[PDB]
């Protein structure tokens, strides 16, 4: 015959397929998957910093010191917070937690607290503090009540008018929480508090509230016809907070200093901790990868690939490879 | 053109000769390199331009904030749809360009050769040229590196054409 | 001469033009328009299910039983709800409808109601129910008032204290609505209700309100200086709702059981019904098409092509075709 | 190349011969098919990837909720702008690729032929080859299906070249 | 040798580089930058219309007539409004401005006001108007108070019940503002106002409020333990507004007619005016350009290129140009 | 192909001849025009399709409206990310198409010439043809405007080929 030279290209046994606007399922020689699809199924630290797992406790249960949340009496710094969808240990008296979701959102820029005694429980000389207890709020079977907050009642037949104030002497914003007890009828009102017409009055530089208890008949929630609403504010460094009341006041004992402020969120996971690390965490598991995309879960936290709802993102790098 | 060379392990594009001294594969160094430089930065450009994301959040609403909540929900579905759409059409479009990028580069090799040996070889119409003349290994190396002397084999090619 | 072969391509008389990043108005051999531009100008069913046309009635007028909305006393299931921009039959007493838009939005996941008598109008033995009437609310010229709600007044010179409660015995959330009458002066107050200082008190497991009438002088709206505010809540399956009042209470008679919960919205159309069908409806007309895009109207409902604000989306499929 | 064949009703690309036996059009089956397979899935891919939309809503706000309402309004204008923009640039870009896809495929037919009959025909520079030789209908069928024998007409082509 | 013809292309000394998906820093013969990067560093008119620079005054300080904001006693039409981040001249009594941000947002569709006397300061025959003054609100060192609003107090030992109303006789919506004074204790209350239990009652066709002063002890803000809340409403063409109070009322004197309604916003710039023009303005400077993109500042106002966060957008128009 | 003509000031694409009458550059009028018409509307299409933006706003929130504020903030970052992303990938993709648009147009000039003078010239493999024959200025003008007569120089080309 005669000598020959030929122009040709690479082939192999690769079976990785790849797509095109005009062609589907095109076998290629080399390719890159960019869509990440795997996760470790666990909740992990972020950047060597553990999260804050309230197990069966809610943010309110934790901050007000629900008796079953004692394990969180003095937590340390955290990367994020994980809560269940329906924590069994929330409030123990039925009622509203005012601007809850805004409080919750505030804990998303906060990283660590410092629980401070703000007005001691033993200062209430003229009121009966220790009877701040109810069956609606169990502890260890025994009737108990929030630990971070005092339910004052009359001493003798007398609820003298309370007038207390606190000057934040610190350089950090501090989070204070208090409450009001809506009694059921005139009789309960008198037996608990003496005075028939009452008010809680709380004031800062920014805040000016006056709460009046709504005395009415209700349907029993947890076998309890009464209600209890809670409230919160941030007290700036050199501002003072003033309380005044002659009844139904659920006074604070402990407040929370904010140190420090950083990144966080509040994950609604049921998944357990796993002693791992990641810069990217989702509710259903962490992901230690390096890719521009993933399809794990929408609600992601940290520095994470773009969540996308594709099943496949594969870039052809090599050549058409049919045998 | 009839398919790829299962036997070419040296690179992405290249040659296959056969002559009296035997046969062999030989990849083009420059061409294979240019393709990798091109294809890899394509990948990175897609990946690196994504530098956008930093912060992350869900968000929480009560029972009398269903309008806001739905508004929040639709914002997330909204951007998800757009970002899903982009990534998928980015891949399809770009994968196509990648594939005929390779076809174009192969064609360039075929043409570099075809210009060097006009009537010194027969275009078989298959990716290969049947040389009119005898082309020893050095003659073959010469056509690969562009340094091929046409006039040497000129009349040899002509005279052995004229056998037909 | 000599024989010839030629390489060529299709041509025709087609005049469909198509665009390109470098060339505008390029005549092509075959093309596909993907932008849908036509609609049937009517309001139609969705998937064999008619919508709920309140004609000149509003959602409030309908739910509270405005006398001119009687045609909607007992509607059946619906796909969506259509309301005019300014319904002539809304409230008939001027006043606020609390969290209206949230109520409205709730009817967007609801598909069908069941109007239930919750506390009969003939139970009010000690109060004058039937005089719950006013000129501000006409019916057939005659002075009337909402049908689904009772405006109680004193019997003899006595408005005894009302204490009624309802335990939702059903397995569906039910929607209850009540109201308060802000009178104009001390005299009107006494003549209607007897007691000078009054309150409405409504309680569920989640709700705890106490409403006090604002007695003041106002500008006459519809020749009426008084006002009337309304309120609503969802009452979960085994929860009870408690009412207490000694005046100015606009009590419920009828509540709405929710069955069923699905997809819906509230269209602001003036267009009439047309006995048609579609899976995609807009305020200005239905569209029975199959295309990835349309430019009909932004506010679309159902499964509908992507609204876009282009005039032309045409894909070239065939070849450049110039003669 | 001088324009399209008003007379070719059989397909998208093809041939036109003229010889002593007369003349005729003839579409390429494979080439026309490949173009339809390609172009149609292009259309579908554009349409099908749009699978995103499902739910739909307006939204309602009172007089002391103008910030939220405006926020809602800007979200809708926001996504509308983006989606309008995409669809329009998707079409322009892709319509262009479609058009020179056709040019590329036509060129491939022209080249398949040009390789089979090097000096057996004159490239008129117009899309057509003037055969040197006489090319009966079967000779023409042969150049269309690739099964054309060059050496038969070799010296005939050479000898009748040498008339010039 | 032999004659030659060659096919070639343009080259030059241009050094403009351009990017590609496969190649970075590719020198080109001609190019177009489309990303705009320059601004005039000044605040300018829009379309021959100057903006409204409140210098150290805030929107509230301006509308209520804070004594240090006198330069804005009767401003003319404006294109937009520029405010500092922390204006030194806001309220002069500490307190809340109800729905402030909604008011602010309303001034974004407004272009020009007309300050109208709505109830003259000299009409208050039975109350002491002129003593509506305090040290918390300085003027020229002297104790003063808002100019657009009267702080009424008792004449003799008598604050008779105020009953005044205003029928908007104009064809424009007008903006009315009033306030309430929360005193510190029973003593101050009596000395200022006489009556111990008081209320402000304001009514339109749409509005129905009743404000009760919260008498409590507070932390001194600006050496002042008292508080003062403000309120506002829009009064439609033929509607009337009714006021009633027997104490702590901060009555209006001046209202604002709205003419006209157009485009605007409220820029938070520190930058000064520059006697320039633009159709596009940012907080840090105007831009007179013509390009599809810019990277100046996110918060832009007018008809402005798409803000983008790229450093470079350059389109190759010419040819690859390497020497 | 060896690079651009620093010396061609007349247009974007064109020719360079050298013969016994001397030498000179000459731009192609049609080709240069077609490229400008194409490239300029590409630019405008990118710019004009942007017609979307009209209104502009920031937005203001109090201390108990941090969820809404964050929602507002993320909407703006959201659309900014998308619009940044688009503009950057629009430029990269389109700049590439622009560059090999020019390569394709240059190749078309080279091919228009190559078809007119098959064996009347040698393809140097460099962008240039070495004419076999003598090609006076008018012969050169003729190859530029397509109006070149091949048969005139036919045997001249053949006979002076046969010197090799
Ligand atoms: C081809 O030979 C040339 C000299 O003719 C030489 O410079 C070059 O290195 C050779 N190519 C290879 C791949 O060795
Ligand atoms: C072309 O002829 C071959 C045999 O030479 C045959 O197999 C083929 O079917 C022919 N093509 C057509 C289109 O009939
Ligand atoms: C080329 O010559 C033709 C006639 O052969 C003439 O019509 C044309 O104008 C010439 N081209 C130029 C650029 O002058
Ligand atoms: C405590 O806070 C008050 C605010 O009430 C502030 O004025 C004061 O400076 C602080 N105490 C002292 C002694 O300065
Ligand atoms: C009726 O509802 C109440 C809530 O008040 C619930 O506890 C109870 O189970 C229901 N009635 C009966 C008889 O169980
Ligand atoms: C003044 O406004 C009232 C609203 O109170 C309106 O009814 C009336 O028409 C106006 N005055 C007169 C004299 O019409």
């Amino acid at each position: 015959p005669g000598d020959q030279i030929c122009i040709g290209y690479h082939a192999n046994n690769s079976t990785e397929q790849v797509d095109t606007i005009m062609e589907k399922n095109v076998t290629v020689t080399h390719a890159q998957d960019i869509l990440e699809k795997t996760h470790n199924g666990k909740l992990c630290d972020l950047d060597g910093v553990k999260p804050l797992i309230l197990r069966d406790c809610s943010v309110a249960g934790w901050l007000l010191g629900n008796p079953m949340c004692d394990e969180f009496i003095n937590v340390p710094e955290w990367s994020y917070i994980v809560e269940k969808a329906n924590p069994a240990n929330d409030l123990c008296y039925p009622g509203n937690f005012n601007d809850y979701e805004e409080l919750k959102h505030l804990l998303s820029r906060i990283n660590h607290f410092e629980k401070i005694q703000i007005i001691p429980k033993s200062s209430w000389s003229d009121h009966e503090a220790s009877s701040g207890v109810s069956s609606a709020c169990p502890y260890q079977g025994t009737p108990s009540f929030f630990r971070n907050v005092v339910w004052l009642i009359k001493k003798n037949n007398t609820y003298p008018t309370i007038k207390r104030s606190y000057n934040n002497t610190n350089q950090e914003d501090l989070l204070i929480l208090w409450g009001i007890h809506h009694s059921n009828d005139a009789a309960e009102q008198t037996k608990l508090y003496q005075n028939p017409t009452t008010y809680i009055s709380v004031g800062t530089s920014t805040l000016n509230q006056r709460l009046v208890p709504k005395i009415a008949t209700r349907s029993k929630v947890n076998g309890q016809s009464g209600r209890m609403d809670f409230f919160w504010t941030i007290l700036k460094p050199n501002d003072a907070i003033n309380f005044e009341s002659n009844g139904n006041f659920i006074a604070p004992e402990y407040a929370y200093k904010i140190v420090k402020k950083g990144d966080s969120a509040i994950v609604k996971s049921e998944v357990e901790y796993g002693n791992c690390n990641t810069k990217c965490q989702t509710p259903i598991g962490a992901i230690n990868s390096s890719m521009p995309f993933h399809n794990i879960h929408p609600l992601t936290i940290g520095e994470c690939p773009k969540y996308v709802k594709s099943n496949k993102l594969v870039l052809a790098t090599g050549l058409r490879n049919s045998p | 053109i009839e398919g790829g060379w299962q036997g070419m392990v040296d690179g992405w594009y290249g040659y296959h000769h056969s002559n009296e001294q035997g046969s062999g594969y030989a990849a083009d160094k420059e061409s294979t390199q240019k393709a990798i430089d091109g294809v890899t930065n394509k990948v990175n450009s897609i990946i690196d331009k994504m530098n956008t994301q930093f912060e992350a959040v869900g968000r929480e609403f009560n029972n009398l904030e269903r309008r806001i909540e739905n508004l929040n929900k639709k914002m997330e579905d909204g951007f998800l749809d757009v970002w899903t759409y982009n990534a998928e059409l980015l891949v399809l479009m770009e994968n196509e360009r990648t594939l005929d990028f390779h076809d174009s580069n192969v064609k360039n090799l075929y043409d570099k050769v075809r210009l060097q040996l006009r009537d010194n070889a027969k275009e078989l119409g298959n990716g290969c040229f049947e040389f009119y003349h005898k082309c020893d290994n050095e003659c073959m190396e010469s056509v690969r590196n562009g340094t091929y002397d046409y006039p040497q084999y000129s009349e040899e090619a002509r005279l052995k054409r004229e056998e037909i």
